[PDB]
C-alpha cells in the first residue's frame, strides 16, 4: 500500500 | 488523559524556483510529521492503518500550520523548516501569488496578531490530526473521543493562560475553516505541478499523491 | 447586540435527474438566502457592495447548511426546499455518489446525532456569513467583530440550554471545516454541471458562478 | 456588476 508511511509508523 | 504539556513537548522536539524548494521541504517535513504524531498522546495506540489514514489525510494541513506558525515574526513572507525564507514576491513571481497570499492572510497574521503560542499551535494540529471524519477509520468514535479530550484540554488552557481573552478558543478554532479551504488549494497546486512534469517531487511527497486503495 | 432570539427568529422566517432538482431548488433558495441574511442583526447596516461579498463568498455553505439541518429526520437522504425528498441511492445513481454521501455522514448525521437546534443552526450560519476573510471588504475588522458577537451569544446559549454538555459550543463549531470543504466540493461540481451545458442552470445559481470584477 | 444580488439587497 503507502509504503513509506506504512515503514516509519511501523519503526 | 490528554495533557496540553504532552502536546507542547510534541512541538518543542520537532523544532528544526520557489516552488522546488518549497516541495523539497516538504518532503522533509513528511518525515517530521510522522515523529510528530507519534509523540501525540494515544496516536501510536490506534491501529496502524488508521494512523496512516489520519495521516494521509490530514498531512497538507498540519504542515500549513507548522510552517504558518514558524512565519509570525517574518513580514511578508515564510520561513520554511530548510531555513530558507520565502518573500510575497518571490511566491508572485513563480505563478502562485494568490494562495501564498491567503496564506499570509489568513493564517500567519491572524497568529501573528492573537500571538498564537506553541501550545495552541500543538493542540489546533492534534484537533486536525484525529479527524473523525477521514474515511475508512476502523473506529471513527475512539478518533473522535480522542479529538473531544486535545479541545476540551485546549479551552482549559486558554482559560487559565488567557482569563482576560474569554473568545480566545472559539477564535483559535476558527481558523480550521480557513486552513481546510488553503489545504485543499495547495494540493489542487501540487497535483498540478505533478501534471505538469516541471517541479522535482520527492518519494514522500510523492506518496501521498497516491491514490489511497478505495 | 446579537440576540440570538432574532437569529432564531431569521431561521423561523424563511422556513419554507436529482441533479437538476436540486440546482432548481438551490437557485430558488439564494432568493430566500437573501431575505435571511437582511433579518440577521446588522447585516444590511454593511456597505451594499460588503453584503454583496459576504453572500457571493457564503451563499454555498449557507445554502449546505440549511437543507441539511432540515434534513435530520430523512433516513439516508436529504429534503429539498421544493418538498423533494432525495435519497441516497438516487444521489449515486446520478453520479454525484460520493459528495452526497459527505453530506449525509460529515453533516446531516452529526447534526442529528447532537440534536442541533434551529438557534444553533441560525448563530453557525451567521457565522459563516460573516466571514472576515472574505476578499475585498471594505472592512474586514467590522465583519469580524460581528462574527465574534455571534459566537459569544451563540456559546452563552449553549451554556445555558445545554449545561450538562460542557463541549457543545466547540462541537458546533467544528463542523465548519467539514462545511468548508463540502461546500467548495459541491461549487466544483456545479461548475462541471455548467461546463457540459446539460442541467439546466436559473438565473440566481448562475450569477453565483460568474467571475466577480478582480 | 452582480445585477441580481444587487437589486434584491437594494429593495
Ligand atoms: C506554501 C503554499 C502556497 C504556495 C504555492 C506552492 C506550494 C504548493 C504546495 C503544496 C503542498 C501542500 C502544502 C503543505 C505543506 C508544504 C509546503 C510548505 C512548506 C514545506 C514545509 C516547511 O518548510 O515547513
Ligand atoms: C447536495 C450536494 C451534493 C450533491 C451533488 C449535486 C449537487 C451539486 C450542486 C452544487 C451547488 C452547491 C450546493 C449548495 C446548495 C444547493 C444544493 C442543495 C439544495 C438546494 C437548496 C434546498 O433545497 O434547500
Amino acid at each position: 500500500k503507502h509504503k513509506i508511511l506504512h515503514r516509519l509508523l511501523q519503526d | 488523559d490528554m495533557p496540553v504539556e504532552r502536546i507542547l513537548e510534541a512541538e518543542l522536539a520537532v523544532e528544526p524556483d520557489p516552488v522546488t524548494n518549497i516541495c523539497q521541504a516538504a518532503d522533509k517535513q513528511l518525515f517530521t510529521l510522522v515523529e510528530w504524531a507519534k509523540r501525540i498522546p494515544h496516536f501510536s495506540e490506534l491501529p496502524l492503518d488508521d494512523q496512516v489514514i489520519l495521516l494521509r489525510a490530514g498531512w497538507n494541513e498540519l504542515l500549513i500550520a507548522s510552517f504558518s506558525h514558524r512565519s509570525i515574526a517574518v513580514k511578508d513572507g515564510i520561513l520554511l523548516a530548510t531555513g530558507l525564507h520565502v518573500h510575497r514576491n518571490s511566491a508572485h513571481s513563480a505563478g502562485v501569488g494568490a494562495i501564498f497570499d491567503r496564506v499570509l492572510t489568513e493564517l500567519v497574521s491572524k497568529m501573528r496578531d492573537m500571538q498564537m503560542d506553541k501550545t495552541e499551535l500543538g493542540c489546533l494540529r492534534a484537533i486536525v490530526l484525529f479527524n473523525p471524519d477521514s474515511k475508512g477509520l476502523s473506529n471513527p468514535a475512539e478518533v473522535e473521543a480522542l479529538r473531544e479530550k486535545v479541545y476540551a484540554s485546549l479551552e482549559a488552557y486558554c482559560k487559565h493562560k488567557y482569563p482576560e481573552q474569554p473568545g480566545r478558543f472559539a477564535k483559535l478554532l476558527l481558523r480550521l475553516p480557513a486552513l481546510r479551504s488553503i489545504g485543499l488549494k495547495c494540493l489542487e497546486h501540487l497535483f498540478f505541478f505533478k501534471l505538469i512534469g516541471d517541479t522535482p517531487i520527492d518519494t514522500f511527497l510523492m506518496e501521498m499523491l497516491e491514490a489511497p486503495h478505495q
